[PDB]
RNA sequence: UAGCUAGUAGGUGGGGUAACGGCUCACCUAGGCGACGAUCCCUAGCUGGUCUGAGAGGAUGACCAGCCACACUGGAACUGA
RNA sequence: GUAAAGCGCACGCAGGCGGUUUGUUAAGUCAGAUGUGAAAUCCCCGGGCUCAACCUGGGAACUGCAUCUGAUACUGGCAAGCUUGAGUCUCGUAGAGGGGGGUAGAAUUCCAGGUGUAGCGGUGAAAUGCGUAGAGAUCUGGAGGAAUACCGGUGGCGAAGGCGGCCCCCUGGACGAAGACUGACGCUCAGGUGCGAAAGCGUGGGGAGCAAACAGGAUUAGAUACCCUGGUAGUCCACGCCGUAAACGAUGUCGACUUGGAGGUUGUGCCCUUGAGGCGUGGCUUCCGGAGCUAACGCGUUAAGUCGACCGCCUGGGGAGUAC
RNA sequence: CUUACCACUUUGUGAUUCAUGACUGGGGUGAAGUCGUAACAAGGUAACCGUAGGGGAACCUGCGGUUGGAUCA
């Protein structure tokens, strides 16, 4: 059944983003936008939107350069099948840097740059680049 | 299957309104009406298996349901239970 | 197994 | 190897030891353990560490040091801090 | 998928995992602080033996455990919900889905009766066999078992195994459409339970056709076979046992997502239903193919693409799915 | 002197494990052995799977399944 809406955000934009389409719906959630604040706000998409009341519907705009799409590469890391805490020394570094880790922390959802910078650690959601 | 007045009939009966019809008890008793009824048709037959198929579904779902009631309505519950005398 | 012998 | 368990599990009261305690004894409750592996078999002294490995791992417990056990074999107390 | 590897298939306990909103909690998680983590070792920088090994000063390290105090996004717990997941109801819709019970229509076989006259049958060729005590051919009615041509599909239903004449009785599931209602009740499943082709096993029936075994005739060097003439168990029914098949898509289940094109099938909605029909919208199902995947052949919105949850299984051939 | 505990040790009957055993079962390995030629081509009767019966031997036959069957049948 349907137990992870998380990793199924990801892979949304993921077959999306292959597939040269402009835009992106699903139901929505706090967490999915969390993380779609974090897209906009580290450069992999162009920004979210929130059609809803009861049944809300989160919008994504993707975003291209040339031929090829923005999101190089974006991988579930945490699952509930399997869960993945680090502390802040054993925070990830994508790409050597060149790359976000979102992760979710007590003071909320930033970039590996951010919780480091911020000195905390927590839940490490994906990585992307 | 089951008699268009014996479904009303029962929903009328456990269900808090005619057309409360998804509630919880009825289900469990719109059930334990058929898997009752269907009791004496695998009385003789023995051997339709396809159908029995349907049936342990039937049970099944019933348990289901009674153990959902069991951890919502621990009160509705056992005067369920009591009420459709089984469970024992 | 076995021609000569083998 | 899927069951194990009578001082067995707990309580009370005596006794007991440097000391807590079924450590022991009488009586009373009927418990206690187990698929998060009891029970039963097989092998083994443990750790610091050593060797290998990029690491994670695998392998290992000589020499040094810490800890435990044993002193022909089985058993037992005495002396005494 | 074909290299070793998806349990034949479903139901389901324990366990694992879990949509969406608020509050609270603070177990997991995170943060900081204090004890601690023997020395030697390792590592860094030095120092001492002519150097090195070796010896040595100080540090770093010991990725750990515990505690107190904090942080509250995620996870978990508790409280109250929400309706898209899931589920009940309403009307229908299609269907070899199942069990039980009648009957119809061809055909084979057998019996009875008629004529008839010497053939039928079978093969590569022959023969055994059936007719010279009269078959086959052939004439009529009747008895019995088994299976349902044509429709028939590239179809349909079922979890799988599987299920096709017609008719009656009880019964499963699916799907479309409008809504109504419960309100996360869900996904998966070690063990466990059940179903599970055909052959086989027990008791009793039933037995036309077909046919292991067996017999006879041929073939061949041989022929314990292929072929021919016969034919018993069996195939059919009742009940019980058996649990295996290349039980195959050699492809586990559930959910989401990712260009197209030609059909089949069963629905529903709209068009003076105008009449061959059209244009939408579902479920199911053949074919070709993009990307992507792949060792390749190929798979390709019914994935073998892109992701997640849970289970099952694989670890060189043989020995062996054997021995204990 | 006596009582309780208790070691060596005695008896009966099981479990288990190691070694060994006339004889026997298949297995593996050995340039050219004997018998036949089952499979690979439509392998000269398409093959294989489960099962049953038979046969010096591979195998042969019945029932159902599979395509991992060649072919304008
Ligand atoms: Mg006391
Ligand atoms: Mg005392
Ligand atoms: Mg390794
Ligand atoms: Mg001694
Ligand atoms: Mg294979
Ligand atoms: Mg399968
Ligand atoms: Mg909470
Ligand atoms: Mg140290
Ligand atoms: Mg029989
Ligand atoms: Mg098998
Ligand atoms: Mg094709
Ligand atoms: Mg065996
Ligand atoms: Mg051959
Ligand atoms: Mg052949
Ligand atoms: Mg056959």
């Amino acid at each position: 059944s349907m137990q992870d809406p998380i990793a199924d955000m990801l892979t949304r934009i993921r077959n999306g983003q292959a597939a040269n389409k402009a835009a992106v719906t699903m139901p929505s959630s706090k967490l999915k936008v969390a993380i779609a604040n974090v897209l906009k706000e580290e450069g992999f998409i162009e920004d979210f939107k929130v059609e809803g009341d009861t049944k809300p519907e989160l919008e994504l705009t993707l975003k291209y350069f040339q031929g090829k799409a923005v999101v190089e590469s974006i991988q579930r890391v945490s699952r509930p099948g399997l869960r993945i805490y680090k502390r802040k020394d054993e925070l990830p570094k994508v790409m050597a840097g060149l790359g976000i880790a979102v992760v979710s922390t007590s003071k909320g959802v930033m970039t590996d740059r951010a919780a480091r910078q911020a000195g905390l650690g927590g839940e490490i959601i994906c990585y992307v680049a | 299957s089951l008699s268009t007045e014996a479904t009303a009939k029962i929903v009328s009966e456990f269900g808090r309104d005619a057309n409360d019809t998804g509630s919880t008890e009825v289900q469990v008793a719109l059930l334990t009406a058929q898997i009752n009824h269907l009791q004496g048709h695998f009385a003789e037959h023995k051997k339709d298996h396809h159908s029995r198929r349907g049936l342990l579904r039937m049970v099944s779902q019933r348990r289901k349901l009674l153990d959902y009631l069991k951890r919502k309505d621990v009160a509705r519950y056992t005067q369920l239970i009591e009420r459709l005398g089984l469970r024992r | 197994k076995a021609s000569s012998x083998a």
